[PDB]
RNA sequence: AAUAGGUUUGGUCCUAGCCUUUCUAUUAGCUCUUAGUAAGAUUACACAUGCAAGCAUCCCCGUUCCAGUGAGUUCACCCUCUAAAUCACCACGAUCAAAAGGGACAAGCAUCAAGCACGCAGCAAUGCAGCUCAAAACGCUUAGCCUAGCCACACCCCCACGGGAAACAGCAGUGAUUAACCUUUAGCAAUAAACGAAAGUUUAACUAAGCUAUACUAACCCCAGGGUUGGUCAAUUUCGUGCCAGCCACCGCGGUCACAC
């Protein structure tokens, strides 16, 4: 049996009940191009980084620990909407708790809506 | 929908023991010149401090610094909060579990387990591809073999030594030419994940045939002297995607003649990018008709003791202009293409034959053979810039 | 020689060791450009293995690919070292196996 | 080059080169139990952050030291003379030691052979026409050295009024780059330095720890791998391949009996 040893370190198996503390929820804002993602995160954030961008595109997912009146803390992941970041859009959806679409209402669903929904499936993340 | 969010989390039940070995995900991967590799990530389980050793993929780190959105160090990183780290002794791919073990030794145990089983998984898909290149060979080896008997090699030799004697190989250059249409871009990048996005926009080209796109290199960070270097040596076009360029790096880069196209745009970095391929592919010639005249007589003339066979032609439509190119069509069918080499009508040379202008019509090739019936069509040909047919979506 | 014209001359001036093409380094650093075969030199008859890399020194030269079978293609990374390989003349570098995009020869 | 060996030829002798056996130091691959000690960026490229020089009844002193690096490179040694400095102080001489003067002092290339004002006398005016060099002048390239240590540099322009311009060749750490990759520890308890009349304070010097088969020392109930196996050169069973695939430091092997893959 001269086959290499296992070295590997894996993930810890499922915390027990007692273990288990509660936590801040994790939530995404998936969404289509220019429907208004980073200024509903802006809001919320109590800073404008929309207009402080190039072009006004979200070309990057980052993650913002907002802490809400209640006194609660949520973390924002800003995904990006545009056509090319859908791989990034998987990974937001991998590590998130909650999706927040953002359907304009003018355009109504868009390709990348689609898109988003079906990340939120595939990860089976709450709506 | 404030409201709704923390109605909903709730609902969720949202629980994670805050002790024990961290785990988490990067969410994204970058380098900085000061403070190094950095991976943003969001903890998961456990509580992350300085000095926690972390494993993720093919990387391993011992945590220096800890610092959120704004860069104030943070001491403690709980369950679900962003983080950014330090101390990366690799980059960790975006998306990539972490993992904290015992000691930096183990960490680096894990990671030399988790590169040989990427080499083993090559190496199988290696293997393959090895087997197929070997078993070609040894069939146009045992059939050369075979093409004499199990004789002694001396009389194999000598026997093949009569057909040695008819055996003349020229050996082909071991360097070969990149043909003009093969595009060979340097990818660089900010940020992790936006160099995958462009890289996956790069696995979305389906015109190879019109023209070639190689990824020569592709990487995180600044451009460098390696990416100037690999450039010049594959005479690729570096693609910088909000990534800067010094002095030092575009003088050299004058120097040996590469191109650095920095970007700040994704649909901006594509676009440039469709441009470069669209001046590699070739020039589409758009042919427009001229004029059209039908074949009537055929005569012989003796000029400088050679016989020039003339073609006695009426033009129907259109006109006919010396320049312009030719083509000789039969019943429907394409006989000939080129110019004429003589273009002489009633005695004098006229360039431009008007509609219903009687004109000898005298080829270049003897060997057309001119009939009562011939139809000529005439054409002027003008080369359009032609486009890329790959398209990315957007 | 006498001792005066062993006093004018001197001690005797080893020539300068010359570099090799490794420049006097273990190993270098390069990017495979082409993968092709050589033919040794009578009386050996065989084809072996090669590939023209250039290395991080700015040359380009040619190196051999020991083992039985390869799959190194374009653009990749390869770790060379010194050593000539007698069938091939001109051939003075041997690729690394086992660093870098190289792997180590599959069993059997 | 040694106690030597192998290899020129059809063969012998002679000569001669290449290689082998020895010992270190990097790096690579495969592999790895512990303990203690030593040593520990590839790069005079660019540097986030934090710390690294204070003391003290106000003046002064100190921060010109240590620590660091190796770009450049005959300022380092001896003699003469003689400042600053210590010996509380005037004085004394001693000690230490710069500048100045005399001497000495790397390697390669002569396909660098001539340099071009490099000398003397005289109080001065000024006069004479010399001076160095094939025993290597002038010059070019390379390099830190003669190691209780020393020299030199201190972002660059030898220098630093000035300018470019905005400096980790201080510790830790990073980016780029390279085959080359140490912790963004603690404490002033010991020694050293600074300040103070002093108790004392300070110090990324240092001490004591951390990482790492680089090296040495020691050990272990369990726990061994790596490379060799034609000769040189210690040591191969049986298959498979069939001048193919592949191998060797050298000579060489493989064409259906391969101690060489
Ligand atoms: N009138 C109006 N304009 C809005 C509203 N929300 C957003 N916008 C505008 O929509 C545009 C796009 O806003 P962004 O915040 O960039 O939208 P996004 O979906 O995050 O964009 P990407 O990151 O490119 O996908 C901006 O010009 C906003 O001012 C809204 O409620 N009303
Ligand atoms: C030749 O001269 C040409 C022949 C026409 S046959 C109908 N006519 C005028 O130039
Ligand atoms: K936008
Ligand atoms: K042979
Ligand atoms: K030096
Ligand atoms: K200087
Ligand atoms: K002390
Ligand atoms: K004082
Ligand atoms: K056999
Ligand atoms: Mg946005
Ligand atoms: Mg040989
Ligand atoms: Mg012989
Ligand atoms: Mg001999
Ligand atoms: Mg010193
Ligand atoms: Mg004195
Ligand atoms: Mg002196
Ligand atoms: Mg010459
Ligand atoms: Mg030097
Ligand atoms: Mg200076
Ligand atoms: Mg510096
Ligand atoms: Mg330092
Ligand atoms: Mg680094
Ligand atoms: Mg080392
Ligand atoms: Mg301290
Ligand atoms: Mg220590
Ligand atoms: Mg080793
Ligand atoms: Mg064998």
């Amino acid at each position: 049996d001269k086959v290499r040893k296992n070295k590997d370190a894996v993930r810890r198996p499922q915390a027990d009940p007692a273990l288990l503390t509660p936590r801040s929820p994790v939530v995404t804002i998936m969404g289509h191009v220019d429907h208004g993602k980073t200024t509903l995160l802006d809001k919320f954030r109590k800073t404008q980084v929309a207009a402080v961008e190039t072009g006004g595109i979200t070309q990057h997912i980052g993650a913002f620990l907002v802490s809400l009146p209640s006194g609660e803390k949520i973390t924002f992941l800003d995904t990006p909407g545009h056509a090319a970041f859908s791989a990034m859009r998987a990974r937001g959806a991998q590590v998130t708790d909650i999706v927040v679409l953002v359907v304009a209402a003018d355009d109504g669903v868009m390709k990348q809506t689609v898109e988003s929904i079906q990340h939120a499936k595939d990860a089976q993340v709450p709506i | 929908l404030a409201e709704a969010t923390v109605a909903l989390a709730e609902m969720l039940e949202l629980k994670a023991d805050p002790n024990g070995p961290v785990e988490g995900t990067v969410i994204e991967s970058f380098t900085d010149k000061g403070r190094g590799l950095v991976t943003t990530a969001i903890i998961q389980r456990g509580t992350l401090r300085k000095g926690s050793v972390l494993v993720a993929g093919k990387c391993w780190a011992k945590v220096r610094l800890m610092f959120d959105e704004n860069g104030k160090t943070i001491d403690e990183a709980y369950p679900s909060m962003p983080v950014g780290i330090t101390g990366w002794r690799d980059l960790p791919s975006a998306g990539e579990e972490i993992l904290e073990v015992e000691s930096e030794p183990r960490a680096r145990e894990v990671v030399d387990w988790r590169k040989y089983e990427q080499e083993q998984e090559k190496g199988q898909e290696d293997l393959k591809i090895i087997e197929e290149k070997r078993k070609e060979h040894k069939e146009a080896h045992q059939k050369a073999r075979e093409k004499y008997g199990h004789l002694l090699w001396k009389k194999r030799s000598i026997l093949r030594f009569l057909e040695r004697k008819e055996q003349i190989p020229l050996k082909p250059k071991e360097k070969r030419e990149r043909d003009s249409n093969v595009l060979s871009v340097i990818i660089k990048g900010d940020v992790d994940g936006s160099v995958e996005a462009i890289l996956n926009i790069i696995d979305t080209y389906d015109a190879s045939h019109e023209c070639e796109l190689e990824l020569v290199h592709f990487g995180v960070g600044d451009v460098s002297a390696n990416d100037v270097n690999l450039a010049e040596t594959f005479d690729g076009v570096i693609y910088g995607f909000n990534v800067n360029a010094g002095n030092v790096i575009q003088q050299s880069a004058a120097k040996k003649g590469v191109k650095i196209k920095l970007h700040k745009i994704i649909y901006r970095l594509v676009e440039d990018l469709q441009e470069e391929l669209s001046s590699r592919l070739p020039c589409a010639v758009e042919e427009h008709p001229v004029g059209e005249a039908s074949i009537l007589a055929t005569f012989s003339v003796t000029e400088g003791k050679k016989k020039v066979p003339v073609a006695g032609c009426r033009v129907q439509k259109g006109q006919l202009e010396k320049q312009k190119k030719f083509k000789l069509t039969r019943n429907g069918h394409v006989i000939w293409k080129g110019s004429l080499t003589s273009l002489k009508h009633h005695k004098d040379d006229i360039s431009i034959v008007k509609t219903g202008m009687d004109c000898g019509l005298s080829l270049d090739e003897d060997n057309m053979e001119f009939q009562v019936g011939d139809r000529i069509v005439c054409y002027e040909e003008k080369q359009i810039q032609a486009k890329t047919s790959w398209d990315p979506g957007f | 020689a006498t001792l005066n014209q062993m006093h004018r001359l001197g001690p005797p001036k080893r020539p300068p060791r010359k570099l090799g093409p490794t420049e006097g380094r273990p190993q270098l650093k390069g990017v495979v450009l082409c993968t092709f075969t050589r033919k040794p030199k009578k009386p050996n008859s065989a084809n072996r293995k090669c590939c023209r890399v250039r290395l991080s020194t700015g040359r380009e030269a040619v190196c051999f690919i020991p083992g039985e079978g390869h799959t190194l293609q374009e653009h990749q990374i390869v770790l060379v070292e010194g050593g000539r390989t007698q069938d091939l003349p001109g051939v003075k570098l041997t690729v690394v196996r086992g660093k870098y995009d190289c792997g180590h020869v599959q069993k059997k």
